[PDB]
Protein backbone atom coordinates (compact mmCIF):
# COMPACT_ATOMS: atom_id res chain seq x y z
CA UNK A 1 0.00 0.00 0.00
CA UNK A 2 1.42 3.24 -1.42
CA UNK A 3 -1.60 5.43 -0.26
CA UNK A 4 0.08 7.56 2.37
CA UNK A 5 -2.90 10.41 1.90
CA UNK A 6 -5.64 7.90 3.26
CA UNK A 7 -3.48 6.86 6.13
CA UNK A 8 -3.37 8.60 9.79
CA UNK A 9 -2.75 7.46 13.27
CA UNK A 10 -3.99 9.06 16.54
CA UNK A 11 -1.46 7.53 19.63
CA UNK A 12 -2.01 8.27 23.47
CA UNK A 13 1.48 9.25 25.07
CA UNK A 14 2.33 7.66 28.45
CA UNK A 15 1.91 9.90 30.88
CA UNK A 16 5.38 11.98 31.39
CA UNK A 17 6.48 13.59 34.99
CA UNK A 18 9.45 16.45 35.30
CA UNK A 19 10.54 17.25 38.46
CA UNK A 20 11.88 21.31 37.80
CA UNK A 21 14.62 22.02 40.29
CA UNK A 22 16.44 24.92 38.93
CA UNK A 23 15.77 27.97 36.85
CA UNK A 24 17.37 26.51 34.05
CA UNK A 25 14.55 23.65 33.73
CA UNK A 26 11.91 26.78 33.87
CA UNK A 27 13.43 28.73 30.92
CA UNK A 28 14.02 25.53 28.71
CA UNK A 29 10.78 24.80 28.96
CA UNK A 30 9.46 28.67 28.74
CA UNK A 31 11.57 28.10 25.58
CA UNK A 32 9.31 25.38 24.04
CA UNK A 33 6.38 27.77 22.02
CA UNK A 34 4.20 24.67 22.52
CA UNK A 35 4.68 24.45 26.39
CA UNK A 36 1.04 26.86 27.17
CA UNK A 37 0.20 28.03 31.06
CA UNK A 38 -3.09 29.44 31.68
CA UNK A 39 -1.48 32.27 33.75
CA UNK A 40 2.23 32.83 32.40
CA UNK A 41 3.28 34.60 35.89
CA UNK A 42 2.79 30.58 37.64
CA UNK A 43 5.61 29.89 40.15
CA UNK A 44 6.74 26.59 38.52
CA UNK A 45 9.58 25.98 41.21
CA UNK A 46 9.85 22.89 42.65
CA UNK A 47 6.68 22.02 41.76
CA UNK A 48 6.04 18.83 39.90
CA UNK A 49 4.57 18.53 36.08
CA UNK A 50 2.49 16.08 34.43
CA UNK A 51 1.82 16.11 30.07
CA UNK A 52 -0.78 13.86 29.53
CA UNK A 53 -0.55 14.04 25.61
CA UNK A 54 -2.55 12.66 22.23
CA UNK A 55 -0.51 12.01 18.79
CA UNK A 56 -2.27 12.89 15.90
CA UNK A 57 -0.13 12.21 13.17
CA UNK A 58 -0.67 12.17 8.83
CA UNK A 59 1.90 10.55 6.61
CA UNK A 60 3.53 11.68 3.04
CA UNK A 61 5.63 8.22 2.98
CA UNK A 62 6.89 5.81 4.78
CA UNK A 63 8.72 7.76 8.02
CA UNK A 64 8.28 11.49 6.79
CA UNK A 65 4.42 12.92 8.45
CA UNK A 66 2.67 15.10 6.32
CA UNK A 67 1.02 16.51 9.85
CA UNK A 68 2.08 16.20 13.35
CA UNK A 69 -0.36 17.62 16.45
CA UNK A 70 0.59 16.88 19.84
CA UNK A 71 -2.11 18.60 22.61
CA UNK A 72 -2.70 17.37 26.19
CA UNK A 73 -3.12 19.07 29.47
CA UNK A 74 -0.32 19.74 31.69
CA UNK A 75 -1.42 19.06 35.18
CA UNK A 76 0.79 19.95 38.62
CA UNK A 77 0.98 17.65 41.40
CA UNK A 78 -0.30 19.43 44.38
CA UNK A 79 0.63 18.73 48.19
CA UNK A 80 -2.30 16.44 48.29
CA UNK A 81 -0.87 14.58 45.41
CA UNK A 82 -3.84 15.40 43.58
CA UNK A 83 -2.92 16.46 39.91
CA UNK A 84 -4.43 19.96 38.48
CA UNK A 85 -4.78 21.36 35.16
CA UNK A 86 -2.59 24.81 34.72
CA UNK A 87 -1.84 24.67 30.65
CA UNK A 88 -1.81 22.28 27.90
CA UNK A 89 1.04 21.27 25.30
CA UNK A 90 -0.48 22.56 21.62
CA UNK A 91 2.38 21.44 19.15
CA UNK A 92 1.56 21.66 15.17
CA UNK A 93 3.98 20.80 12.45
CA UNK A 94 3.76 20.38 9.27
CA UNK A 95 6.07 17.92 7.04
CA UNK A 96 8.11 16.50 10.33
CA UNK A 97 10.36 13.66 10.67
CA UNK A 98 9.46 13.23 14.28
CA UNK A 99 7.42 14.79 17.56
CA UNK A 100 9.84 16.83 19.46
CA UNK A 101 7.18 17.22 22.09
CA UNK A 102 7.59 13.54 22.82
CA UNK A 103 12.05 13.42 22.82
CA UNK A 104 11.78 16.29 24.84
CA UNK A 105 9.64 14.31 27.80
CA UNK A 106 11.47 11.35 26.86
CA UNK A 107 14.87 12.48 27.99
CA UNK A 108 14.40 15.70 30.57
CA UNK A 109 11.35 13.52 32.51
CA UNK A 110 10.14 10.43 33.60
CA UNK A 111 7.47 7.79 32.03
CA UNK A 112 4.71 7.28 34.95
CA UNK A 113 3.90 3.81 34.53
CA UNK A 114 0.81 2.02 36.03
CA UNK A 115 1.40 -1.37 35.71
CA UNK A 116 3.96 -2.29 38.57
CA UNK A 117 5.55 -6.16 37.92
CA UNK A 118 5.94 -8.46 41.29
CA UNK A 119 9.33 -9.13 42.40
CA UNK A 120 8.31 -12.81 41.33
CA UNK A 121 5.55 -14.63 38.62
CA UNK A 122 3.18 -16.43 40.83
CA UNK A 123 2.03 -19.19 38.61
CA UNK A 124 -2.23 -19.89 38.50
CA UNK A 125 -2.37 -22.84 36.19
CA UNK A 126 -1.85 -25.12 33.13
CA UNK A 127 -5.03 -25.56 31.34
CA UNK A 128 -6.15 -27.56 28.41
CA UNK A 129 -8.43 -26.48 26.11
CA UNK A 130 -10.14 -28.40 22.95
CA UNK A 131 -11.01 -26.20 19.65
CA UNK A 132 -14.10 -27.66 18.42
CA UNK A 133 -15.05 -29.69 15.32
CA UNK A 134 -17.05 -27.59 13.29
CA UNK A 135 -16.94 -24.19 13.35
CA UNK A 136 -20.63 -23.27 12.08
CA UNK A 137 -21.63 -23.02 16.17
CA UNK A 138 -19.51 -19.78 17.24
CA UNK A 139 -20.31 -18.19 13.57
CA UNK A 140 -23.90 -18.11 14.21
CA UNK A 141 -24.41 -16.68 17.65
CA UNK B 1 30.54 59.92 41.54
CA UNK B 2 31.10 56.75 44.63
CA UNK B 3 34.08 58.59 46.57
CA UNK B 4 32.26 61.67 47.41
CA UNK B 5 32.00 61.94 51.29
CA UNK B 6 29.47 64.51 52.70
CA UNK C 1 54.14 46.12 52.72
CA UNK C 2 51.19 44.12 50.58
CA UNK C 3 48.02 45.14 53.01
CA UNK C 4 44.94 44.14 51.67
CA UNK C 5 41.57 46.32 52.40
CA UNK C 6 40.01 42.47 52.67
CA UNK C 7 39.47 41.73 56.62
CA UNK C 8 37.97 38.71 56.38
CA UNK C 9 35.28 40.26 54.37
CA UNK C 10 34.94 37.79 51.37
CA UNK C 11 35.76 34.48 53.79
CA UNK C 12 36.97 31.19 52.95
CA UNK C 13 40.60 31.96 52.59
CA UNK C 14 41.84 30.83 55.16
CA UNK C 15 44.16 32.86 57.16
CA UNK C 16 44.77 35.96 54.73
CA UNK C 17 42.96 38.03 56.47
CA UNK C 18 44.25 37.44 59.59
CA UNK C 19 48.09 37.46 58.27
CA UNK C 20 47.00 41.12 56.37
CA UNK C 21 45.59 42.75 58.96
CA UNK C 22 48.59 42.05 61.52
CA UNK C 23 50.78 43.35 59.46
CA UNK C 24 48.92 46.76 60.49
CA UNK C 25 50.84 46.89 63.29
CA UNK C 26 54.38 47.90 62.13
CA UNK C 27 52.88 51.11 61.69
CA UNK C 28 52.84 51.44 65.35
CA UNK C 29 56.08 49.32 66.67
CA UNK C 30 57.95 51.57 64.41
CA UNK C 31 57.26 54.75 66.64
CA UNK C 32 57.61 52.55 70.12
CA UNK C 33 60.31 50.11 69.37
CA UNK C 34 63.73 50.86 68.26
CA UNK C 35 64.24 49.87 64.62
CA UNK C 36 62.96 52.82 63.15
CA UNK C 37 66.71 53.80 61.51
CA UNK C 38 66.97 50.29 60.19
CA UNK C 39 63.87 50.25 58.75
CA UNK C 40 60.58 52.73 57.01
CA UNK C 41 57.29 50.71 57.26
CA UNK C 42 55.49 51.77 53.15
CA UNK C 43 51.75 49.79 54.05
CA UNK C 44 50.08 49.79 50.52
CA UNK C 45 46.27 48.69 50.95
CA UNK C 46 46.51 46.92 47.11
CA UNK C 47 43.21 46.40 45.23
CA UNK C 48 41.70 44.56 43.22
CA UNK C 49 44.20 43.35 40.76
CA UNK C 50 43.68 41.32 37.73
CA UNK C 51 45.40 38.12 36.26
CA UNK C 52 47.22 37.04 39.82
CA UNK C 53 47.98 33.78 41.41
CA UNK C 54 45.48 34.84 44.36
CA UNK C 55 42.60 36.72 41.98
CA UNK C 56 42.62 35.02 38.58
CA UNK C 57 39.08 33.49 39.71
CA UNK C 58 37.62 36.52 39.99
CA UNK C 59 38.12 38.16 36.99
CA UNK C 60 34.86 37.52 34.85
CA UNK C 61 32.68 39.78 37.21
CA UNK C 62 35.66 42.87 37.06
CA UNK C 63 33.61 44.49 34.44
CA UNK C 64 30.62 44.42 36.63
CA UNK C 65 32.08 46.09 39.34
CA UNK C 66 33.71 48.61 37.68
CA UNK C 67 30.67 49.65 36.80
CA UNK C 68 29.54 51.43 40.26
CA UNK C 69 32.37 54.09 39.33
CA UNK C 70 35.19 51.45 41.00
CA UNK C 71 38.45 50.42 39.77
CA UNK C 72 40.28 47.02 38.92
CA UNK C 73 43.97 47.45 38.32
CA UNK C 74 45.68 45.65 35.25
CA UNK C 75 48.90 43.72 37.15
CA UNK C 76 51.67 46.99 35.12
CA UNK C 77 48.84 49.86 36.58
CA UNK C 78 48.81 48.24 40.13
CA UNK C 79 52.89 47.91 39.71
CA UNK C 80 53.20 51.32 38.49
CA UNK C 81 51.29 52.27 41.69
CA UNK C 82 53.26 50.63 43.49
CA UNK C 83 56.55 51.89 41.98
CA UNK C 84 55.42 55.36 42.97
CA UNK C 85 55.91 54.46 46.33
CA UNK C 86 59.84 53.99 45.95
CA UNK C 87 60.30 57.61 44.10
CA UNK C 88 62.64 59.80 46.34
CA UNK C 89 59.61 61.98 47.37
CA UNK C 90 57.41 58.97 49.35
CA UNK C 91 61.09 57.85 50.42
CA UNK C 92 61.52 61.08 52.07
CA UNK C 93 58.28 60.78 53.51
CA UNK C 94 58.21 57.11 55.12
CA UNK C 95 61.54 58.29 56.96
CA UNK C 96 59.42 60.83 59.13
CA UNK C 97 56.66 58.83 59.79
CA UNK C 98 54.71 55.24 58.44
CA UNK C 99 53.46 55.90 54.86
CA UNK C 100 49.85 54.28 54.69
CA UNK C 101 49.27 54.00 50.76
CA UNK C 102 45.81 53.36 49.54
CA UNK C 103 45.32 51.68 46.15
CA UNK C 104 41.87 50.34 46.48
CA UNK C 105 40.43 52.00 43.61
CA UNK C 106 37.32 52.83 45.45
CA UNK C 107 36.71 49.61 46.46
CA UNK C 108 36.26 50.29 50.54
CA UNK C 109 32.84 52.28 49.60
CA UNK C 110 30.53 49.40 48.13
CA UNK C 111 28.55 48.42 51.11
CA UNK C 112 28.62 44.74 51.17
CA UNK C 113 30.68 43.43 48.75
CA UNK C 114 31.32 40.17 49.52
CA UNK C 115 26.98 39.67 48.28
CA UNK C 116 28.00 42.17 45.54
CA UNK C 117 30.08 39.75 43.91
CA UNK C 118 27.92 36.60 44.71
CA UNK C 119 25.62 38.03 42.70
CA UNK C 120 27.61 39.47 40.11
CA UNK C 121 28.94 36.03 39.84
CA UNK C 122 25.01 33.90 40.08
CA UNK C 123 23.78 36.80 37.22
CA UNK C 124 26.87 35.21 34.69
CA UNK C 125 27.13 31.65 35.73
CA UNK C 126 23.13 31.47 35.36
CA UNK C 127 23.08 33.33 32.06
CA UNK C 128 26.08 31.18 30.96
CA UNK C 129 24.25 27.58 31.76
CA UNK C 130 20.72 28.52 30.42
CA UNK C 131 21.14 30.11 27.48
CA UNK C 132 24.01 26.23 26.86
CA UNK C 133 20.60 25.00 27.64
CA UNK C 134 18.06 26.26 25.34
CA UNK C 135 21.13 26.51 23.09
CA UNK C 136 20.98 22.51 23.24
CA UNK C 137 17.74 21.53 23.18
CA UNK C 138 16.64 23.95 20.16
CA UNK C 139 19.43 21.98 18.92
CA UNK C 140 18.08 18.09 19.36
CA UNK C 141 14.75 19.79 19.04
CA UNK C 142 15.53 20.98 15.01
CA UNK C 143 17.58 17.58 14.28
CA UNK C 144 14.31 15.34 15.51
CA UNK C 145 11.84 17.53 13.33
Amino acid sequence: YTDFENTFQKTVEPVYQMHIKTSKDIAVLRSKEWFQLDDEDFDLLNKTLTFETETEVTFKNANIFSSVKCFGPIKVELPTKETVEIGIVDYEAGASHGNPVVDFLKRNGSTLEQKVNLENPIPIAVLDSYTPSTNEPYARV
Amino acid sequence: PITKES
Amino acid sequence: LPMSPNHGTFGGDGMYSESKLSLETLFNRWHSESWANQLTVCGAIIGWTRGTGLMSANNIIAEGIEKMGVRTFSQKEMAFNLLGLLTPEVVELCQKSPVMADLNGGLQFVPELKEFTAKLRKELVETSEVRKAVSIETALEHKVV
